[PDB]
């Protein structure tokens, strides 16, 4: 049976080397493969073709950044000089009779990029939702690294739980991360208050945004 | 500048029969194998199955019973009909270019060319566009709350595709009426609030909904 393993991360610092390992069945070890790379959010696109006798030949486009070798039944893909953007998925691929397969798909985790501060902005519900009688808080949580924060909400000071909706840190363009949190809530609860807040906790340290009807 | 485009619902009923077409532009199909594959939310990358036009067609086998891959030249198009889905069928469904095969008979692995990709959810629920509000705002932040749609995905643009700076368009958020919401927001000099106008572009394709809402202090 045509298999290629591969393990499902790796990791290494910004600006050093990595090499990713995609491991053919015994049968099958003379075989050439494809990298394929695949960004947050975007579709794959070709890398390189990896072939038996450890040549390779990159996509056009593709950086020279990245190369490919063979040793025995191990196929290679090594990325040096690692930028933000290298953080994808990788999958290997190749060609049987009749068949093609590919890897599990290996992450990678670019470590020791710049740390940064999120910064919050609150927005209270919209005249045209409270219009249409409903409510949404969005707290809009922006340019922040490493990518992990939590979310906490408060009505005048003390805390809600219910109706809290909080997206998982993504990838902005600028290689910073962006998250999103909405508390529902309906419109004579919001105009009842004095304020609804907004606090992000980051690598140890809170940023609070609030807002008034 | 070849290039392949998906296409078909964004939305299927289990049981019901998933019809989708890869467009290719900017060259031929003929030659060449062509594959499909997907992913599901999250997933790895599935091979389905490959067509050349005049050589043979094949599935993965635990998929054969009920792929069936096809070409029209006419149209330099593939095809890929997928019975009985089941929500196991919900998946980014992309095309693929891959080994050409010269007069010889000879060839040259390759897999080389990806399409875009087309999200196809299975679900007995039925569409609903979304209901689009205004995030009103030396640096500002404004947005469009994208709210109560199905199923994916919206694309937001800003300034009919104009605007491309600070544009984040966020991932969905699936409530518990098995709706979807989302917000796309822009970070904006201070300075261009009284000045530059701000239009989000909202476009559903399951529901053909198409919104331009102004974000305005």
């Amino acid at each position: 049976q045509l298999v290629l393993t591969q393990s499902p991360s790796a990791s290494a610092s910004l600006g050093a080397s990595v090499k990713l390992t995609c491991t053919l069945s015994s049968g099958h070890s003379n075989y050439a493969i494809a990298w394929h790379q695949q960004q947050p959010g975007k579709g794959p696109r070709y890398l390189m073709k990896v072939n038996r006798d450890g040549s390779h030949i990159r996509g056009d486009g593709i950086p020279d950044r990245f190369s490919g070798s063979t040793s025995g039944a191990e196929r290679y893909l090594t990325i040096s000089s690692l930028q933000s953007e290298d953080e994808a998925d990788y999958y290997c691929q190749t060609w049987g009779a009749g068949i093609r397969v590919f890897g599990g798909g290996t992450k990678l985790t670019v470590l020791g990029q710049p740390k940064a501060a999120p910064s919050v902005t609150l927005f209270p519900p919209s005249s045209e939702e409270l219009q249409a009688n409903k409510a949404t808080l969005v707290c809009l949580i922006s340019d922040f690294y490493p990518g992990a924060v939590t979310v906490a909400w408060k009505a005048d000071g003390s805390p809600v739980k219910a109706g809290v909706e909080t997206t998982t840190p993504s990838k902005q363009s600028n290689n910073k991360y962006a998250a999103s949190s909405y508390l529902s809530l309906t419109p004579e609860q919001w105009k009842s208050h004095r304020s609804y807040s907004c606090q992000v906790t980051h690598e140890g340290s809170t940023v609070e945004k609030t807002v008034a009807p | 500048q070849v290039q392949l485009q998906e296409s078909g619902p964004g939305l299927v009923k289990p049981s019901e029969t998933l019809s989708l077409t890869c467009t290719v532009s900017g060259g031929s199909i003929s030659g060449y194998y062509w594959s499909w594959i997907r992913q599901p939310p999250g997933k790895g990358l599935e091979w389905i199955g490959y067509i050349h036009y005049s050589r043979s067609t094949n599935s993965n086998p635990a998929l054969k019973s009920r792929v069936t891959i096809s070409s029209d030249t006419s149209k330099n198009q593939l095809s890929l009909r997928l019975s009985s889905v089941t929500a196991a069928d919900t998946a980014v469904y992309y095309c693929a270019r891959d080994t050409y095969y010269y007069d010889s008979g000879d060839y040259e692995d390759a897999f080389d060319i990806w399409g875009q990709g087309t999200m196809v959810t299975v679900s007995s629920a039925s569409t609903k566009g979304p209901s689009v509000f205004p995030l009103a705002p030396g640096t500002a932040a404004l947005g469009c709350l994208v709210k109560d749609y199905f199923p994916e995905p919206v694309t937001v643009s800003w300034n009919s595709g104009a605007l491309t700076s600070g544009v984040h368009t966020f991932p969905a958020v699936l409530q518990s009426s098995g709706l979807y919401s989302l917000s796309s927001v822009v970070t904006v000099p201070s300075s261009s609030l009284g000045t530059q106008t701000y239009i989000c572009n909202v476009n559903h394709k399951p529901s053909n909904t198409k919104v331009d809402k102004k974000a305005e202090p």
